[PDB]
């Protein structure tokens, strides 16, 4: 019980081709954070697939492959604020919400220092990681009962939002570019916006509600107990007349008896309307007979 | 909420493919042992009241230091949360009956039992001699097929096994 | 905290303490028990395992050799 | 997510009780009108790719101005996310095509799609005109109304079936303006 | 290799439990489907000379320039090797109508499929005239079970939809 | 994260000077008063399992709403959750018994806490009273006044170490409301 | 992963032809045989956790030096280790009953697992011991000759399929050695 | 947008550091090749539409079956869709001929093109008759300088490479 059970993402022991390649699709997925990724993006990060495929590289450094390849790095090292980098890397990577300013401190110490490459080894190479999944799963949404910080669940389901959702806000980053048009802005670039978390980081506090709720998995008792309910008839015999379309401006009132009168009426010429493909076939067959000219001319 | 057809969905979904024909093969199998299952979920809306009741007398009967002193149901009204808690487990027997998964009775009563159980003192045989009572007790021609009463029996076992 | 590369030299430690995460079958085909042999002297032992891997580590060959 | 078994399940729950004969019986009509379901899902899946190329070429047939520079649709990248947009938009009706219940799509992927239209940009209008190309496409593969497509299939009454379908395409479509 | 038992059991085996009795009743519908996918293997493996005959016969009469220069079969060599194709594409038809998933046939024949293509400028479409074709072919009744003629159809379907 | 240490060494960073006779003259009561506040919170361990059955099976007795069916305590899955979110409250309270800081309790678990229950939908007041039974519960523990547990330990005033206890309590009920 | 129908469409490609009468016939027989095939798989299911248990007590019982000071068997938590093993393996086994074709097995939990046990210093004949006693305990449970079960199931002969359980368990048996 | 200095850019970014001489070496380079890169965008810039047209001529000179009927466009409207791409072509080659690397060539035409290509039934060979017809067509010297000729040619290289 963490509410891992709710949520379902499978990873087997590599067996054959094929979890090789739900692992491979699960993996960028994960990376990217439901990026998509077209052929030449797919074609990018390419040789940790097949020291993957052979199993002679595990699977943390497939993933740390993928992280390092130019298509991942201009999405999300580069368009982005510093902070921006740092909890999206942590994101697609860990997992997680930033604890605390010096976690994320440290990490920004070590991008001026460093880089991003030394950062992602940070990444991959930090304990947290390895003993909260290493080689045997994919990254994905960590539930543990016990948090470092209550803030931990919150900000990461912040992070997160809904199970549709991806991290692009073109509009959001439209409007602080000085561009009048969103979709006239480059659609490779897009991550970077303002840092949705430092707010929250830095001062500590009152972590929004509203979007915490999102990133919630659907919960099979509350919340679907309440979308539908609409049983019985108080009267055996109600009798609506209620108004039917046969065009935009063209309207006709029946009552249901009549109405399902009519329906029946539309599909005895529904037949009727149908009859036309035997006209085709027929009409197909005298391709035969166009053939047939071609053989008089062979044996001509 | 384990099913059939809930396992191939978030399967063919974690492919992210349309559903070939394996997947209509699998709900084809579900609408075949629908009839076993929906009849023995019949007959236990039939007489679940003189089961609860067979089964709890048959637990005190096992165990007679449940009223001993205040260790457990030494009230009536704790041995009514002895007939509320079967009447709960019944309940979940219909519904994964229904269903054809463990998935509600797994997600409703069995995930996380052992720490209420471990926690507020309850030893789980008692409920353990109440369930193999009633496991027990299925009748043989008499009453349901042999697939309703196999069904029912599976969950049953399933639940013991999930219970210690 | 420790050097990965010591990591992967080290030993496997136990599942109720060094590890929560268990452990599958291939991550001990591929680290495990890591040790290198002393050069042979005789003819009859020389040719039938490498003395020892660098920057690599086999597990649990290297305790049948 | 819920199957329409499992939705009874939910129902008798909130009810507290056991299922009873009346959602026995409408889950027997069901399980007897099951299998012209699955035929309903076979024929959706056998085409599925060619409805997406004809609802989206035809969602920007109907406005050329998505693909007038500027636009969503102009570019190639972002024609190519278009079309997978498409693709799994199709891939959840499917699915609740099996389920015979709209939670699975309600919970996967009807919640937060329309937030991420209105971060992107995205036009809603022009979504929902796909959404109706593939409601009224997928009813004409329902009843082999298709002008270029023949099942061989015995004939009989699947309007309540269709009627489903197309109302998961108005929640879809309901649900992304 | 993707089928009804494989899937259970992947999945079973992902959440680590014992097969509860819904993947039973999946393999169940897996004997009940059976007998129209054997068929159709049978009859299938019956007479599938004449049928890539006819499909390749037909794919150079919707296209002449496939024997046009020097861009695609112009040899008798190259047209061996669209009937050699063709003869693959069968009997991956024929595997994966044995199986009863798409999984033989997906992993074999349709997995990179398109970068060979766009490689060795072999254009898809060619293919879809030759598997379109033949589709219509096959008669309703008479040939096969009902059953399995729309099982052969859904199998070949999937081909078309996974080409092109 | 603070101690009463590190407390007093902040309030003097915001004084910007040295540490001064008056703080330390109370530090050095916090440390001859230290013994008591150890023996406390052997207290609060060595009942805390049992602390924390008593006041959820209390908290679930004064409304049996929370049972009744729909309600966050019924289920079985639910109510494991709800004990573990029992026994970490109490497991932060005794941090701060042990650090006479509450900052400990404040940036840890406080933080993020209400808005967390009302993203899920746990009824706030209900957590209050499960937090107010283990506030006279605790006191009770702590003054020896439990009416089946009895500490062999030497008679002195620990009053002021009750109401610090008490002030714990009442910060995270006050802010999880 | 191999199913039974798998490993023909392999041979089958091995020999690169078509299915042919005779494997298609012998895997009619596997269908004809299958329902029976369920019910071994429902039988040792609805027993497995109670398998495990006696068939580890019994290994302990055999040789006490397991739960002598310094054996395996001999703590807490490596017993629950050990009762945890026990449960996979059987669960392995039960999926080579679902499937016929023992490959899942061979791939999955088969391969690497001797010199994990190697690597661990845990005494393989008492595993090859444990496995034996799983493999006469379920072929008692899968001819209904336990003495404390009894399923209502209509005669019939199921001997082949019973020696096919038993080649499972002789094969993990052999490959633990 | 991977041009000299957004590449130099990037990378002494990743690093973190100050652009050292190499860097700057780069840029000089491309202030070398600079005027050769906008001699051919201003040549193109002249008479794209009747490279466009001759493109298109050509392109149905191959393949007469495009106008076949509905295997390829067989609409006066379609063919519009035909120069109309080719323009965005020729455009696209125009933006990466001035900015010196293949990057909004990349960005904006390359990236997401065959499945595009594939799924709306598009072959791409036809493309790269056009191509390789405006690629043959080159006359080098007495049609522009001699060296922006070869950048030219290199760009439209890198389309054909990218295309199939
Ligand atoms: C960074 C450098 C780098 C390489 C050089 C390759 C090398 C390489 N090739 C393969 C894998 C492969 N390589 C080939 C190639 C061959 N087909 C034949 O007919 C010929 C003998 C040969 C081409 C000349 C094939 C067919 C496979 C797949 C083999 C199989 O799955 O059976 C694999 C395993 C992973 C995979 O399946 O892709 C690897 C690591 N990969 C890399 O990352
Ligand atoms: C009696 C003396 C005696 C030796 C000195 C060794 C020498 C030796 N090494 C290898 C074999 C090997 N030796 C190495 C060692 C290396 N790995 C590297 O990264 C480094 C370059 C290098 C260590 C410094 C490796 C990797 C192999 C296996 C090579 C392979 O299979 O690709 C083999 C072939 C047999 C085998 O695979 O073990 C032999 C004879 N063996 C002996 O009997
Ligand atoms: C594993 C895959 C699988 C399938 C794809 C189906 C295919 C299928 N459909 C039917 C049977 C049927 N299928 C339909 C469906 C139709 N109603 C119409 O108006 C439309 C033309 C069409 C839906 C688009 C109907 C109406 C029947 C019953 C026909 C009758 O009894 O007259 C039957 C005969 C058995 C039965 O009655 O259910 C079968 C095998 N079954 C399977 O096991
Ligand atoms: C699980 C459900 C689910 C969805 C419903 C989609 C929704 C969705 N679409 C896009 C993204 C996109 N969606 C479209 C689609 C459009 N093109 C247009 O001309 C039309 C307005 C519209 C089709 C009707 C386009 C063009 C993009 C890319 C936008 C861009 O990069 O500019 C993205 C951002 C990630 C990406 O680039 O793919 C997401 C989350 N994704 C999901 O995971
Ligand atoms: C397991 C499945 C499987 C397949 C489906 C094929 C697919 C396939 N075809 C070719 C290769 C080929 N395939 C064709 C076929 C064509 N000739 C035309 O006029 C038509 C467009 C088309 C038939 C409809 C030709 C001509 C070649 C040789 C191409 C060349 O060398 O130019 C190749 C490259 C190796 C070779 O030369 O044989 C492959 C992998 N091979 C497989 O292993
Ligand atoms: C394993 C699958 C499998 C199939 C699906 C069939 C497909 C098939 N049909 C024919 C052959 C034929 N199929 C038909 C059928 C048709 N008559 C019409 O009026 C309709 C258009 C259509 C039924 C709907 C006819 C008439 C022939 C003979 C054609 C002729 O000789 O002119 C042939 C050539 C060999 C023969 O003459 O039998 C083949 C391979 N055969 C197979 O082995
Ligand atoms: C570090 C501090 C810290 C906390 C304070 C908790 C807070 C917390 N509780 C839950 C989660 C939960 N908390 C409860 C508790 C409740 N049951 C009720 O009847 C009462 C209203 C209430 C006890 C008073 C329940 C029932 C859940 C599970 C809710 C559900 O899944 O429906 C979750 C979501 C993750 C999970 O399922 O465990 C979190 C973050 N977790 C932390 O990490
Ligand atoms: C390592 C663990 C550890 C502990 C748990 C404590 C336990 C402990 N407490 C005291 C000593 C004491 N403990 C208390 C505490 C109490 N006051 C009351 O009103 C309550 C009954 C109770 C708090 C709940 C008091 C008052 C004394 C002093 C008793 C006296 O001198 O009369 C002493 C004797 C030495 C001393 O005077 O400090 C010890 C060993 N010490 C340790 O080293
Ligand atoms: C979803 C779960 C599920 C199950 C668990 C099975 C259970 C089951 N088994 C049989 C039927 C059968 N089961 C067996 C099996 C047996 N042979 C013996 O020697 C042993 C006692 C025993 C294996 C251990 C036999 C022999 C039959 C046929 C009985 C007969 O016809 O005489 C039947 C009747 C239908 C049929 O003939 O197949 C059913 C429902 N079916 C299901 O749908
Ligand atoms: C998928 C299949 C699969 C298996 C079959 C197991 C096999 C297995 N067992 C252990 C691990 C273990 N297995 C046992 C079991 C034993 N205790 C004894 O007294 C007996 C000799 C024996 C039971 C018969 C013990 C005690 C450990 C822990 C060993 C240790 O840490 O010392 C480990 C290492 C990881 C861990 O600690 O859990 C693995 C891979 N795991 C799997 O994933
Ligand atoms: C920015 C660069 C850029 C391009 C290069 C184009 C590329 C492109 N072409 C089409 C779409 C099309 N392109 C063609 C063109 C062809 N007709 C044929 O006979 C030939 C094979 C070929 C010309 C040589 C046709 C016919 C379509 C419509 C295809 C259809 O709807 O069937 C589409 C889908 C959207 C649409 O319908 O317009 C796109 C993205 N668009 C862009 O935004
Ligand atoms: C000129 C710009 C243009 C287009 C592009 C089309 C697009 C288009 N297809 C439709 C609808 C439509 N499209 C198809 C699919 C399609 N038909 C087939 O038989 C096969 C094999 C297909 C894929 C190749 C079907 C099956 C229908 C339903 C109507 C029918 O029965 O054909 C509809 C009707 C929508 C509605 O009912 O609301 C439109 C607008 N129309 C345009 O004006
Ligand atoms: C009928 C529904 C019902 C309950 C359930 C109880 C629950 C309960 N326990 C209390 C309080 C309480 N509970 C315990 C814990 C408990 N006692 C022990 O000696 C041991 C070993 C325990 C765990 C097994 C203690 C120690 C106290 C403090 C009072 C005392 O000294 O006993 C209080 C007082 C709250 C307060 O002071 O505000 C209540 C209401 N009351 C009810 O009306
Ligand atoms: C004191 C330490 C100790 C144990 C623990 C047992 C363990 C044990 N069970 C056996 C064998 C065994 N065990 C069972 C299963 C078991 N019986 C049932 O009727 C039911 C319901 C069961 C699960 C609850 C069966 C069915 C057999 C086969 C013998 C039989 O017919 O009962 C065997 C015989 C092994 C063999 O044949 O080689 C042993 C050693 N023995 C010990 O000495």
């Amino acid at each position: 019980i963490t509410l891992d059970t709710l949520l379902y993402h499978p990873t087997p022991t590599i067996s054959g081709v094929e979890d090789k390649d739900l692992i491979c699709y699960s993996v960028w997925k994960q990376v990217f954070g439901n990026a998509y990724v077209m052929e030449s993006e797919r074609a990018d990060a390419y040789v940790p697939e097949s020291m993957f495929r052979a199993g002679q590289i595990p699977l943390r450094e497939f993933v740390r492959g993928v992280a390092l390849s130019a298509t991942y790095r201009r999405r999300f090292f580069e368009c982005c604020g510093p902070y921006r980098a740092v909890e999206l890397n942590f994101r697609h990577l860990l997992g997680r919400a930033p604890v605390s300013q010096k976690e994320v401190s440290e990490h920004i110490k070590l991008i001026a220092a460093k880089g991003f490459e030394a950062e992602i080894n940070s990444y991959i190479d930090s304990e947290e990681y390895e003993e909260a999944f290493g080689d045997d799963l994919v990254p994905y949404m960590r539930f543990k009962g016990t948090y470092t910080t209550c803030e931990e669940f919150n900000r990461m389901c912040t992070m997160y939002s809904a199970p549709g959702t991806t991290d692009k806000s073109l509009s959001i980053r439209a409007r602080t570019q000085g561009i009048e048009n969103p979709n006239h802005v480059l659609s490779l670039d897009g991550a970077g916006v303002p840092s949705k978390l430092v707010s929250i980081i830095a001062m500590g506090s009152h972590s929004s509600f509203v979007p915490v709720k999102r990133a919630l998995p659907s919960r099979p008792d509350l919340e679907f107990g309440q979308s539908t309910k609409a049983p019985a008839q108080v009267n055996e015999n109600a009798n609506p007349v209620s108004r039917v379309e046969v065009c935009m401006g063209s309207y006709m009132y029946l009552t249901a008896e009549e109405a399902a009168q009519y329906n029946t009426d539309v599909m005895e010429q529904d037949q009727i309307a149908s009859y036309a493909e035997t006209e085709i076939s027929e009409a197909e067959t005298e391709i035969a007979r166009l053939q047939a000219k071609i053989a008089e001319l062979n044996l001509i | 909420m384990k099913s059939v057809i809930t396992t191939t969905i978030s399967a063919a979904d974690a492919a992210g493919r349309f559903p070939s024909s394996s997947d209509l093969e699998s709900i084809q199998g579900n609408i075949q042992r629908a009839s076993a299952r929906l009849e023995a979920a019949e007959k236990l809306s039939g007489n679940h009241e003189a089961v609860v009741k067979e089964a709890g007398d048959a637990c005190f009967a096992k165990y007679s230091y449940l009223k001993n002193s205040g260790e457990a149901g030494d009230s009536q009204e704790k041995i009514n949360k002895c007939y509320r808690d079967v009447d709960h487990y019944m309940r979940l027997i219909n519904y994964s009956l229904v269903v054809g998964g463990t998935g509600p009775l797994d997600e409703w009563g069995i995930a996380g039992s052992r720490e209420v159980y471990r926690t507020l003192n309850l030893p789980g045989s008692a409920y353990i001699a109440s369930f193999t009572f009633t496991r027990d007790r299925l009748c043989v021609p008499r009453d349901m097929s042999s697939q309703a009463g196999v069904e029912f029996v599976a969950a049953l076992d399933y639940v013991i096994n999930s219970l210690s | 905290v420790v050097d990965p590369f010591q990591r992967k030299f080290q030993s496997i430690g136990k599942i109720g303490i060094d590890y929560s995460r268990p452990k599958k079958l291939a991550t001990y085909k591929r680290v495990g028990y890591s040790v290198g042999l002393d050069f042979p002297n005789a003819v009859s032992m020389a040719g039938h395992y490498s003395l020892t891997d660098c920057t690599r580590a086999g597990g649990a060959a290297k305790i049948l050799m | 997510m819920l199957d329409a078994f499992s939705r009874v399940v939910v129902n008798s729950d909130s009810k507290a009780a056991y299922v009873g004969g009346s959602d026995l019986q409408s889950l027997k009509t069901f399980i007897s009108d099951g299998n012209k379901r699955l035929d309903a899902v076979n024929c959706i899946v056998s085409n599925a790719s060619c409805i997406v190329s004809d609802a989206i070429s035809g969602m920007i047939c109907e406005n050329p101005g998505l693909i007038a520079p500027g636009g969503n649709c102009y570019t190639n990248r972002r024609m190519a996310a278009c079309l997978r947009d498409g693709e799994i938009i199709l891939r959840y009706v499917s699915y609740a095509l099996l389920a015979g219940d709209s939670s699975v799509l309600d919970d996967r992927c009807l919640n937060g799609l329309k937030e991420t239209y209105i971060a992107l940009g995205v036009p809603t209008a022009s979504t929902s005109r796909a959404v109706s190309i593939m409601k009224a496409a997928s009813t004409a593969f329902i009843m082999n109304t298709a002008s270029g497509r023949k099942i061989e299939i015995a004939a009989g009454d699947c309007q309540a079936l269709q009627s489903e379908a197309a109302a998961y395409f108005d929640k879809v479509g309901s649900a992304v303006d």
